[PDB]
């Protein structure tokens, strides 16, 4: 993580064996990392959504509820204090799409000793390897459904689009054609999933692939088309939200 | 009372960030500072700090941030020429002040020019919330050179880098572009300015500018999609590896309650990076032994 | 930063047939652990643990 | 009235900072350009924050005298308890007599 | 430009509709014809009641499956109307039975059991006093109940109709009441649904249109007991018969 | 290093803030010693003069 | 005033509202003032007329007295206060139309 | 609130003395240079004190 420890030990020892002193001190060396892909940057959409991006993760910074606050304030304050206002949608954090994943019930035989799982993203940016994008707590009584926003950039996905896999420990589904694949089709001008089933032909980011296999691990993967992100109570302005 | 409270809430929530800075040479640990401006047409600016050292690769805590704090200095920057930096391990704010000034008057010098007297104003936050009045530096000639005598036509940006190795500040004034070339010599886009911890201003030579050529990747650039603009946060800068310049250990009582070691310190710890070999030089490593229980 | 698993393996075995787990290490003061394991790890690793 | 005056006094920071930001534009021009007021915005901000402090003292003595009113109410309640206490004192003394 | 409806609890306190909204509502006026386009009309269905014994027991009964292997959706079921305690050691989660008619299944549900020593069995008899008159008997494969389907296999629909008084133990001593439930009357439900069973009817003056999910679907969700998100195609409706008063 | 800590200590003692006063006076003196870098301080007083 | 329930020539006294002063110190040109509503909230627009000219040549005798028309957009905040107006210069367009 | 207002009022001496030191620069210039405010710094200091 661009840091390395070293240690200095002063050893003074008498001839008889009486240790005068063994003093240890730890020093840290920080390596300079000025890679543009590793340097965070600031962006703002035409809808007014301001976010920061470090590598693959995108984080909202500002908020755009002022107009709705004015609208409910023109009406009575009871209208301000409503559930519908607290679940008001927000603009997406830059260009991207929303994927809903439904994971099956926990199984000691299938999932293993540990119920929790780690969701990882694969071929993104210039990194072919895996990056842990989410951590989830499974339920032993029912299926678990969660929606994740996957960002996008111009040519951000190399060969075979972008991969999304999951690991439940004692097992990891990241083999060939096991993780969910996504790309950005220009003919439909939208984000398209690749491996929803077993297919003998399919158009992907780099052309026609004749062997598409259904994803494993995830019970159901869907693209939430036209889905707006709900109001967030854990963002940078979560303190103000909780206050109000 | 509720109406006044929600007015204040809207005013503090409509802030939009414009500048950022990082207290590290990498993006793994360190603390980040954000500075933003209100939506309304007046220059009231607020600052926030957030810690990403324990940030969990896409997951963060609400308490990890801080509330916006107003800067009570009445800064009047040119457009979006504002940036926070940290030196003397303390926060400072830099901006340019743009005023319509010209030269003297000749016989019939018809076009009394409207050039801008660009002034860097360095003001820092004192301990108890107060602010010191800014040091004033005139960099008009360098801004003219980098804007090619047309500063209003193109967006100009300023990057502040705090060299903590010997506590200096590198201010790079450049013209906004899609891509940037190397520093020093031919590239007239970037003008360098060195300011110390006391107020002494110095023009960076071409070799001095080339000494920090790796910092060109942290500029505010124009994205590939037409006229889109994407900003970037400046970083704490070191040559290649950051280590403290001094080390102090203290004292330790040895065995048998008979001896003690004290005054353990290395006042100078330097690092030379030749190619890929890193030679760390500890100057005058000294301590003291004493027969005492 | 520092690998807690590798540090625990370095301290291992805890003279009992298992690994010296974090829970079993409530345990003692900084000087105490430095005295006990001064021949196994460093000051920064002790601080991290 | 005190609270409204305090908030309405707070309602002037934006106006004077607008003065400060607009004073940067030169007023004399032509064969002699200039006349800008050098950094008027910071004295304007100083003045408005001083008057914000003034409204702060206004709210301060307002709430202080409000709490004084509450202390007066509590003292009145206690001494009314004393009054009806002596009322029943002598109520029992009367039947004794 | 947008419309938001909210949520509505359906009939029988078993189902709910939520997240009803049309984020984009545009209008194009070509000459005198007014085409209203509703983009991404979406909502969500969920098997969930208003909050009662019916909900908190039968919903988990439908969710939990048995020998057939997950699924069991789209089937007809016989349920109890109201369930109450009748007697025994303590009012635990207690044996709650439901009947799947398609596969002749008895699905049991229980919150927690007090004793893990007795081989207490799902026992259904309408008398609660004669163990010799029992009609349903299903033992626990593990000593702890896991609320498993017991797969009758035969046609005992009328048996489930006329059997009440679910009993926990009914062990070799005859009865030994552990937990007994009065199921009162019984009701018929069916978890199945059709593609045309979901529709949106627009009315505007004399123009009435019915757009279903069989011909105007943008995303067809899965087939399960959990939340089902339904989103339709952008609906372009010509509304020129509106009486503008 | 000396006058201000007792200024705060005297104010806290006058205002019955006993534990805050003790914590503040620990900056100048502590009968139980001082804990620096997780080790027993060899010095007796936390004021150099 | 609300005319939604106004009865085709008949109105109620309570249907109106009392006059409220605008504490902004607007200095419009003659009668160039108008209220509008956007973000479903009230805003006020006006032009500010000032006597300005161009630079000075050798012997440009008639230093002109053209007017720098500036639209100043200021809106009423929730608690009676006013924001300072956005300033826009539309001098060329006013010259063209006049 | 009283104490914060007092200190925050103290927070203006530097601003107005900056006004005073910056008023020395002439504002009109060219064929007619000058317009400096004669010794504005001392009245600014008087006001802030």
């Amino acid at each position: 993580n661009n840091i390395a420890p070293l240690d200095i030990v002063f050893e003074t020892k008498a001839k008889d064996g009486r240790v005068l002193g063994k003093i240890k001190q730890t020093l840290s060396v920080k390596r300079v990392n000025y890679n543009p892909e590793d340097i965070l940057f600031l962006r703002e959409t035409h809808s007014g959504a301001q976010y920061m991006q470090l590598g693959v993760y995108r984080i909202r910074l500002n908020t755009l509820l002022a107009s709705q606050l004015v609208s409910r304030a023109n009406t009575g304050i009871d209208t301000i204090l409503t559930m519908e206002t607290q679940r008001l949608p927000e603009p997406p954090l830059g260009e991207g799409f929303f994927a809903n994943f439904v994971l099956p019930k926990y199984d000691p035989a299938e999932h293993g000793d540990e119920r929790w799982f780690k969701i990882h993203i694969g071929n993104v940016g210039g990194n072919t390897g895996r990056q842990p994008y989410y951590s989830g707590m499974l339920s032993d009584t029912s299926e678990t459904s969660m929606t994740l926003f996957v960002p996008y950039a111009e040519g951000y996905y190399m060969h075979e689009g972008v991969r999304l896999g999951v690991g439940y420990q004692k097992i990891t589904y990241d083999n060939t054609w096991e993780s969910a694949f996504f790309y950005f089709d220009e003919t439909k001008q939208q984000f398209v999933l690749i491996n929803d089933a077993d297919h003998d032909s399919g158009m992907t980011q780099q052309g026609i692939v004749k062997n598409i296999k259904k994803y494993k691990g995830f019970l159901n993967v869907s693209i939430a088309t036209g889905y707006s992100a709900p109001m967030d109570f854990n963002s940078a302005s979560a303190l103000y939200y909780w206050e109000l | 009372a509720f109406k006044t409270y929600l007015t204040r809430f809207e005013t503090v929530a409509d802030l939009k960030v414009v500048s950022a800075y990082h207290d590290n040479v990498n993006s793994n640990t360190g603390l980040t500072w954000f500075v933003g401006q209100t939506r309304e047409n007046l220059p009231e600016y607020y600052w926030r700090n957030v810690d990403i050292s324990r940030m969990q690769a896409g997951e963060l805590a609400a308490n990890a941030w801080k509330e916006w704090t107003k800067i009570d200095t009445a800064v009047n920057p040119y457009k979006d020429a504002i940036r926070p930096v940290i030196f003397r391990e303390r926060l400072h704010l830099i901006w340019v002040e743009k005023e319509e000034v010209a030269k003297n008057g000749t016989y019939w010098k018809t076009p009394v020019e409207t050039y801008d007297r660009f002034t860097l104003k360095l003001a820092f936050l004192r301990h108890d919330g107060s602010w010191s009045a800014p040091w004033s530096y005139d960099i008009t000639t360098q801004v003219e050179a980098v804007t090619d005598k047309k500063p209003d036509t193109e967006r100009l940006a300023l990057a502040a880098s705090g060299f903590q190795g010997e506590d200096t500040l590198l201010v790079f004034v450049y013209k906004t572009g899609k891509s940037y070339s190397d520093f020093g010599g031919s590239n007239k886009n970037v003008a360098g300015m060195t300011i110390y911890g006391d107020g002494s201003f110095k023009k960076m030579e071409n070799t001095a500018l080339s000494r920090y050529s790796q910092l060109k990747n942290t500029f505010d650039i124009i994205h590939t999609q037409g006229n889109d603009l994407v900003r970037k946060a400046s970083y704490r800068f070191a040559q290649d590896f950051e280590v403290p310049a001094s080390l102090n250990m203290g004292s330790a009582i040895g065995d048998d309650s008979l001896t003690v070691m004290e005054n353990g310190n290395i006042p100078q710890i330097t690092s030379k990076y030749s190619s890929d070999n890193l030679a760390i030089t500890l100057h005058n490593a000294a301590f003291t032994v004493r027969y005492d229980g | 930063m520092y690998s807690t698993a590798v540090l625990l393996n370095k301290i291992s075995p805890t003279r009992d047939g298992q690994t010296m787990t974090l829970a079993d290490l409530q345990y003692l003061s900084f000087s105490e652990l430095r005295k006990i394991f001064d021949d196994q790890l460093s000051w920064g690793e002790a601080r991290h643990l | 009235l005190l609270d409204a005056a305090a908030g309405q006094s707070l309602a002037g920071q934006v106006l004077s900072i607008a003065e400060g930001v607009a004073d940067l534009v030169p007023n004399v021009f032509g064969l002699a350009c200039g006349g800008s007021r050098w950094g008027a915005a910071l004295r304007a901000s100083a003045s408005v924050m001083s008057l914000s402090a003034t409204a702060s003292q206004y709210s301060a003595d307002k709430i202080s005298r409000s709490e004084a009113y509450r202390r007066r109410r509590q003292e009145w309640e206690i001494q009314r308890d004393n009054a009806d206490g002596e009322v029943k004192q002598m109520d029992a003394q009367l039947e004794s007599l | 430009a947008s419309l938001n409806m909210g949520s509505a609890i359906g009939d029988d306190s078993l189902t709910v509709m939520e997240n009803g909204n049309i984020p984009q509502i545009t209008s194009k006026y070509s000459s005198d014809n007014l085409a209203i386009t509703l983009h991404n009309a979406a909502f969500t269905v969920r098997y969930d009641g208003s909050g009662n014994v019916i909900r908190n027991k039968q919903i988990s009964a439908m969710k939990l499956t048995g020998v057939d292997g997950k699924s069991q959706y789209g089937n007809a079921f016989i349920i109890a109307n109201t369930v109450k305690h009748y007697g025994g050691y303590s009012d635990l989660g207690g044996p709650i039975t439901v009947y799947n008619k398609t596969k002749n299944y008895i699905a049991s549900v229980q919150g927690h059991l007090m004793n893990a020593d007795y081989t207490r069995r799902l026992i259904l008899t309408p008398v609660e006093n004669n163990y010799y008159a029992r009609l349903f008997e299903f033992p626990f494969s593990p000593n702890t109940i896991l609320n498993t389907v017991f797969t009758v296999g035969s046609n005992k629909t009328s048996d489930f109709k006329k059997c009440s008084y679910a009993v926990d133990g009914n062990n070799s001593q005859g009865f030994q009441i552990f937990s007994s439930y009065q199921s009162s009357g019984w009701l018929d439900i069916d978890t199945g649904i059709n593609n045309t069973d979901i529709k949106i009817t627009v009315m505007a003056g004399s123009k009435t249109h019915t757009f279903t999910a069989s011909d105007h679907i943008a995303s067809l969700p899965a087939n399960s007991f959990d939340a089902m998100p339904y989103t339709f195609k952008p609906l372009e409706i010509d509304a020129s018969s509106l009486a503008f008063t | 290093f000396y006058y201000t800590p007792m200024m705060c200590f005297q104010r806290l003692l006058q205002e019955k803030q006993f534990d805050e006063a003790t914590q503040w006076i620990n900056y100048v003196y502590n009968p139980a010693g001082y804990i620096v870098n997780g080790e027993i301080a060899p010095w007796i007083w936390n004021c150099r003069p």
